């Protein structure tokens, strides 16, 4: 009756930045999906390739828990077939994604009157990200045609930026914590089942 | 990669950088304006400096993308706004002197004081000292003292400084490839590269003067009626055929004729509509006023206020030790932060001011999706015209009756209706000849058509002919009477109050027509009409992304400023005035003066 470590995932003290998103393997445990709803009306719980009501009577393999922080308007990009700065450059879900995307407003934790500059995101890149690809490079993005020579200059930008979370921000710019579960359904010896 | 793609990426970095940095300045400015300490002035100024320094750095960087090689018009708009050299095209030596005069004249206007004859210990500033006399005193000589003393002890201080101001501003304007500083100011209305919607800087003068010709019949009859009433009050000082003395116009300059309603009210037995008592009757409060204003905009399809508006706005005077700037302002800090700063009392005046300032918020919310540099009104007159049309609909007896502040069985008669329009014309119509004439004088001075040794002669020649106003005391060229007004000595464009006045009535007519309003224009209330709100929204969301001619077309169905809607609004007053002046002189003689 090893209860799956969802307490570690959802109730962690600090989340990762979206560009350097975290990934946690979940195996050989009982995945009770009935006690995520213990959040202040956690705004989003959307599953693809599966139905949320059946979730706690199935059996999966290759379970991964991804987690990061974005702003409210960027939550709509955590879904198959979406584009935008987050989907293109930070975290991309495949077209045939099978899993669940869980997100909730975290203004009371990740905001600051003077501004929260803990969380980052990538603004420029040579090309889009492949699904589930992670890039934490701080290499200087070249927007011109002369070499940037690894120095921030004209047509030479640092690829990352900060989210600058303040609680007086609107909902669209307020911080949202996101958890993206990825599983393979009904496969092989079935490491993770739950009720 | 092309130079156009490089500019898109550059503006991408700028858009993100600017939104964070502008927010700090907006927040620091907000903290001062809500909590007046010395610590907050430092925090406000420091943030304002960081923001100003940031724009200067990005102005230089943007200039390394020549406009002649960009085809996407939206990118050209953002780059042109950021590439504005401004007064940095001068030398660092002449630039320092211009600021020395702008900051000096600002000090003179704000801190210039005048003391009475036989009382030096006591002295009066402009606010509240002299403005109190020019707005409330009904004595000829006391008004004349304040009018002349302000223009001969403070106005003369500004006269040498304005001359240097004209030379440097023109040099700055010509270095940025404008004909003169007046041509530079008219650049707000310029549009290039869009077939059918273009607009030249010179065309503004043609449009303003062509429209002002059609205002002359209404203003002449309003001027004739006001003079006849004022002649009854001041029998020995006012001619029935001459211009009105400049010190008897309700304020320091005659910019508005509002404070002449007490002497010119047609029907003083029929009371005005003041629901202030009824709001007190039902124990309304500041939240209720803004909650009622919120319902009004929702009634036409526009969204409700964000929850951050209710949490972060200051809608009441904090009183006690916490001092705050009580001028009603609508704040757009960015990143979804929308606020209103207002020391709201429970009065019909503040009730309409809430609908006005909240209309600014709806405009701010509408173009929030635009890039940073395009978040503003179509031109300088758009934003305030959107605010004014809200207090037009919210003050009608139709709207007041519908919300239970006015008794349902209330009968409107043409006497109270004429009283209201006369009050409206004293403010809205009275300023138009004053506004056009003032900017015309500034336009000609910057063009060089008026030499220094004839500045004040041409100023009062134009006051007599255009405005129908005559100086009570002859002024030589030691004076500078235009500089005696804030907008002149503090270096602001003034034609906006003409264009916005015409814009707001084009908006109201088009919206009231969409709302199927039957009857005279001034009684219209666009409430409960989602069709009118949609037509308004189709312009508000544009922001600056499109030429203002296109933005105006999305509301009124025409591509240019039109004065017929303004005349339509005052038609019941116009026909009443013409019958009222049938035994009076209409027009004025320019060579009559009160000083013989
Ligand atoms: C997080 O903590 C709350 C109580 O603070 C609890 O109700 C909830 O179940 C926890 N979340 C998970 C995933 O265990
Ligand atoms: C106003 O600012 C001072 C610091 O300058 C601070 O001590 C005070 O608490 C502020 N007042 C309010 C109401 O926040
Ligand atoms: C201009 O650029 C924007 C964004 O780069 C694009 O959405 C728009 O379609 C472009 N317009 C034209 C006319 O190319
Ligand atoms: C605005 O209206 C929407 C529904 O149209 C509602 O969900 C929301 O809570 C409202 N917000 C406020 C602040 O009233
Ligand atoms: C708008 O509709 C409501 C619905 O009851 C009504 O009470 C209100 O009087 C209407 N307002 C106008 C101006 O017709
Ligand atoms: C009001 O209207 C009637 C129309 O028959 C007219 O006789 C009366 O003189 C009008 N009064 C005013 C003050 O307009
Ligand atoms: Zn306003």
């Amino acid at each position: 009756t090893n209860l799956c470590p969802f307490d570690e995932v959802f109730n962690a003290t600090k989340f990762a930045s979206v560009y350097a998103w975290n990934r946690k393997r979940i195996s050989n445990c009982v995945a009770d999906y009935s006690v995520l709803y213990n959040l202040a009306p956690f705004f989003t719980f959307k599953c693809y390739g599966v139905s949320p009501t059946k979730l706690n009577d199935l059996c999966f393999t290759n379970v991964y828990a991804d987690s990061f922080v974005i702003r409210g308007d960027e939550v709509r990009q955590i879904a198959p077939g979406q584009t935008g700065n987050i989907a293109d450059y930070n975290y991309k879900l495949p077209d045939d994604f099978t899993g669940c995307v869980i997100a909730w407003n975290s203004n009371k934790l990740d905001s600051k009157v003077s501004g929260n500059y803990n969380y980052l995101y990538r603004l420029f890149r040579k090309s889009n990200l492949k699904p589930f690809e992670r890039d934490i490079s701080t290499e200087i993005y070249q927007a011109g045609n002369k070499p940037c020579n690894g120095v921030a200059g004209f047509n030479c930008y640092f690829p990352l930026r900060s989210y600058s979370f303040r609680p007086t921000y609107g909902v669209g710019h307020q911080p949202y914590r996101v958890v993206v579960l990825s599983f393979e359904l009904l496969h092989a010896p079935a490491t993770v089942c739950g009720p | 990669s092309t130079i156009e793609e490089q500019a898109k990426t550059f503006l991408d970095k700028f858009n993100h950088e600017a939104e964070d940095l502008f927010y700090q300045s907006s927040l620091a400015s907000w903290n001062y304006n809500t909590n007046i300490t010395e610590e907050n002035v430092q925090n406000m100024n420091n943030a304002g400096d960081k923001w100003s320094a940031f724009l200067k750095e990005q102005s230089t960087l943007a200039q390394m993308y020549p406009l002649q090689e960009i085809q996407n018009l939206t990118v050209k708009l953002q780059l042109q706004a950021l590439q504005q050299n401004g007064s940095s095209v001068l030398s660092e030596d002449k630039s320092k002197r211009l600021n020395t005069i702008l900051n000096t004249m600002s000090t003179i206007y704000s801190t210039g004081k005048v003391c009475n004859p036989d009382n030096p210990q006591e002295c009066l500033l402009l606010e509240p000292g002299l403005n109190e006399i020019m707005a409330n005193s009904l004595d000829y000589n006391e008004r004349l003292w304040a009018w002349e003393s302000w223009r001969s002890e403070v106005g003369k201080q500004l006269r040498p400084l304005y001359e240097e101001y004209v030379v440097l501003k023109n040099e700055m304007a010509r270095a940025n490839h404008y004909e003169d500083y007046g041509d530079y100011w008219r650049g707000d209305y310029e549009v290039n590269g869009v077939d059918g919607y273009d607009y030249s800087r010179g065309q503004l003068i043609e449009d303003v003067e062509h429209t002002f010709e059609e205002i002359k019949p209404l203003y002449e009859h309003l001027h004739a009626y006001v003079r006849a009433k004022l002649m009854n009050a001041y029998p020995s000082y006012i001619s029935p055929i001459g211009c009105l003395p400049a010190h008897l116009l309700g304020d320091m300059w005659g910019r508005f004729w509002t404070n002449l309603y007490s002497l010119t009210v047609p029907f003083g037995q029929k009371p005005n509509i003041d629901v202030t008592d009824a709001m007190v009757d039902q124990a309304w409060d500041a939240q209720r006023i803004f909650k009622e204003a919120e319902k009004f905009f929702v009634s036409v399809g526009l969204p409700n206020m964000t929850q951050g508006f209710w949490e972060n706005s200051m809608l009441t005077d904090p009183g006690n030790v916490q001092k705050a700037v009580c001028h009603p302002t609508a704040w757009d800090l960015g990143k979804g932060d929308f606020r209103i700063l207002m020391c709201t009392k429970v009065t019909m005046d503040d009730f309409l001011t809430a609908h006005h300032e909240m209309g600014h918020i709806q405009y701010d919310m509408a173009y929030a999706a635009q890039p940073f540099l395009l978040r503003n009104g179509a031109n300088e007159g758009f934003h305030e015209a959107v605010g004014e049309i809200m207090s037009l609909s919210a003050a009608t007896p139709k709207h007041l009756k519908s919300i239970g502040l006015l008794s349902p069985d209330f009968q409107e008669d043409n006497e109270t209706e004429i009283n209201f329009l006369l009050k409206q014309a004293l403010t809205i119509v009275g300023t138009l000849p004053f506004t056009y004439m003032l900017e015309k004088w500034r336009w000609m001075v910057f063009k060089g058509e008026i030499p220094k040794d004839q500045w004040m002669k041409k100023w009062w020649e134009m006051k007599r002919e255009i405005v129908g106003v005559v100086e009570p005391v002859p002024h030589d060229e030691t004076y500078c009477d235009p500089a005696s007004l804030f907008h002149v000595s503090n270096d602001y464009s003034f034609i906006r109050y003409y264009t916005r006045t015409l814009y707001q009535f084009q908006f109201q007519e088009a919206l009231c027509q969409a709302a199927k309003h039957e009857g005279p224009l001034h009684k219209c209330d666009i409430s409960n009409s989602t069709e009118a709100g949609q037509k308004l929204f189709n312009m508000l969301r544009l922001g600056k992304s499109e030429p203002w001619t296109l933005a105006l077309e999305n509301v009124v169905g025409a591509k240019n400023m039109n004065v017929r809607p303004l005349l339509n609004y005052f038609e019941p007053l116009f026909t009443w005035l013409k019958d009222q002046n049938k035994n009076s002189f209409v027009g004025w003689s320019t060579d009559w003066s009160p000083y013989a």
